[PDB]
């Protein structure tokens, strides 16, 4: 099992921005795809995460309006794109895998 | 238990033609657990599909598995002179089960 | 003099798969078993060495609460003294068990309609498991003298397979939701 | 709409041998499970292939009423799939059994100061019994080669044992009364009912 994500991205407020997550080793549609974000000097905070077969995603409160989680599943990617960025929105952002409710986010 | 009911005890036809093997199950069914076998006439049976639509390595394209729930068919698109030998079929709870078996001859 | 969070555990939107099965840890709470058992939306709840009606009469150090998803034929399993797939390599209860089995048809839950193999079970194993043993291990299971070393083909397979859960399937090939109750210094957990 | 007679078997006041059980045959009448099982009088309480609390809105074409006297250690036999002495010689379930396993303490009825030997249980049988099997043949059990011919001695022995059954014995040396109630099927017409 692998995840690697997409390299750095430098934007101004208002551009727009998309991470790409590739994953290998696994069966891509079997688990979930949830995104954390940790600002500078803050802890990880939960953004949410996208069914990887269903498609559905789920917004934590504070995500919703101006992100979207997606996939393709042509090239076992899950992507983030946020609209209308803003200067608050500067922070690493991490995908992460959840084998269960159990073995939640054991993968990065 | 499960029990496997082929169809027909025997089926006649001649070289080239396209053989449609039936294998019926006695309840409600997984498509993960039903294999083919070929057995030539004093040789040991040769797993030819497993699952349910899966060639097993060394099986040719002419051979062909489908079905779901309670019915299930091997196909043999075209045959040749070593297709002609008997066919069971195999389902799985907590124990294996097999078919009565179909001889497949020259018409 | 908290209530303990058992509907945390049972009406949980997503279980776990059996071979990567959960444990809640129940304290320092009160719990009414009846209220659960007259419930009766269950297909089995089955206790070993202790009675349901007269649980709500006792205590414990611990009780820890196990649940999965399995198979309809294979609920049969998660009892002492059983053999199969899941009671030898996913989840064995031991002998002096003392506790009981829940389960109920979740096929409106965990079914997808092309297939939903997000639950999964462990085929291929060197040996069984002890009593509420836990393996997570995804090494590849080596059947030939020949080692592996991370590469499926002839004598090496994966270990685990997916449960082909469709809503047409066979009532005994459907999905079951199960919780295992254990029952186990002063108590905690009371009625 | 005669109401069944779970009172005649469950408050019998002698039961039987574990290797004579009864088949006590119920038809014709309605059985209220709920209040079988609330009563909260039972040590063991096991149904399998149904639920119990679900048991009243249910129909069968027969119930079978079986009910013996064995010690608490092998209460856990009297379950589909075990082994041992009561499980094997005795009484078997099968392992599609579909009912329901219900036992309790009976040490200050089914016990005598100076020992009562009434209850019985079979020993030694050349073979497992078959699901549903009662053997009541007292017949000399052979080890050797040697046949018996109905008298006692080496490889030579009386198939059946006495359960010591005495109020100073260990809880798991205790008798237990148990009561198993089968459930069958439709297809045929269904007589019992809640
Ligand atoms: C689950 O939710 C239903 C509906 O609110 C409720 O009736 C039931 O008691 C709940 N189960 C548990 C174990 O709390
Ligand atoms: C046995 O007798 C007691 C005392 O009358 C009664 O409460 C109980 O319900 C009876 N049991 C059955 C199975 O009828």
């Amino acid at each position: 099992v692998q995840l690697v994500q997409s390299g750095s991205e430098l934007k101004k407020p208002g551009a727009s921005v998309k991470v790409s997550c590739k994953a290998s080793g696994y069966t891509f549609t079997t688990y979930v795809m949830n995104w954390v974000r940790q600002a500078p000097g803050q802890g990880l905070e939960w953004m949410g995460w996208i069914n990887t077969n269903t498609g559905n995603p789920t917004y934590a409160q504070g995500f919703t309006g101006r992100f979207v989680f997606s996939l393709d599943t042509s090239v076992s990617t899950a992507s983030l794109q946020i609209s209308s960025l803003k200067a608050e929105d500067t922070a690493v952002y991490y995908c992460s895998c959840e084998i269960t409710t159990l073995g939640g986010m054991d993968v990065w | 238990e499960i029990v496997l009911t082929q169809s027909p005890g025997t089926l006649s036809l001649s070289p080239g033609e396209r053989a449609t093997l039936s294998c019926r199950a006695s309840q409600s069914v997984s498509s993960s657990y039903l294999a083919w076998y070929q057995q030539k006439p004093g040789q040991a049976p040769r797993l030819l599909i497993y699952g349910a639509s899966s060639r097993a390595t060394g099986i040719p394209d002419r051979f062909s598995g489908s079905g779901s729930g309670t019915d299930f068919t091997l196909t043999i698109s075209r045959l040749e002179p070593e297709d002609f030998a008997v066919y069971y079929c195999q389902q799985y709870g907590s124990s294996p089960t097999f078919g009565q078996g179909t001889k497949l001859e020259i018409k | 003099t908290n209530l303990c969070p058992f509907g945390e555990v049972f009406n949980a939107t997503r279980f776990a798969s059996v071979y990567a099965w959960n444990r809640k840890r129940i304290s320092n709470c009160v719990a009414d078993y009846s209220v659960l058992y007259n419930s009766a939306s269950f297909s089995t709840f089955k206790c070993y060495g202790v009675s349901p009606t007269k649980l709500n009469d006792l205590c414990f150090t611990n009780v820890y609460a196990d649940s999965f998803v399995i198979r309809g034929d294979e609920v049969r399993q998660i009892a002492p003294g059983q053999t199969g797939k899941i009671a030898d390599y996913n989840y064995k209860l031991p002998d002096d068990f003392t506790g009981c089995v829940i389960a109920w048809n979740s096929n409106n839950l965990d079914s997808k309609v092309g297939g939903n193999y997000n639950y999964l079970y462990r085929l291929f194993r060197k040996s069984n498991l002890k009593p509420f043993e836990r393996d997570i291990s995804t090494e590849i299971y080596q059947a030939g003298s020949t080692p592996c070393n991370g590469v499926e083909g002839f004598n090496c397979y994966f270990p685990l397979q997916s449960y082909g859960f469709q809503p047409t399937n066979g009532v005994g090939y459907q999905p079951y939701r199960v919780v295992v109750l254990s029952f186990e210094a002063p108590a905690t957990v009371c009625g």
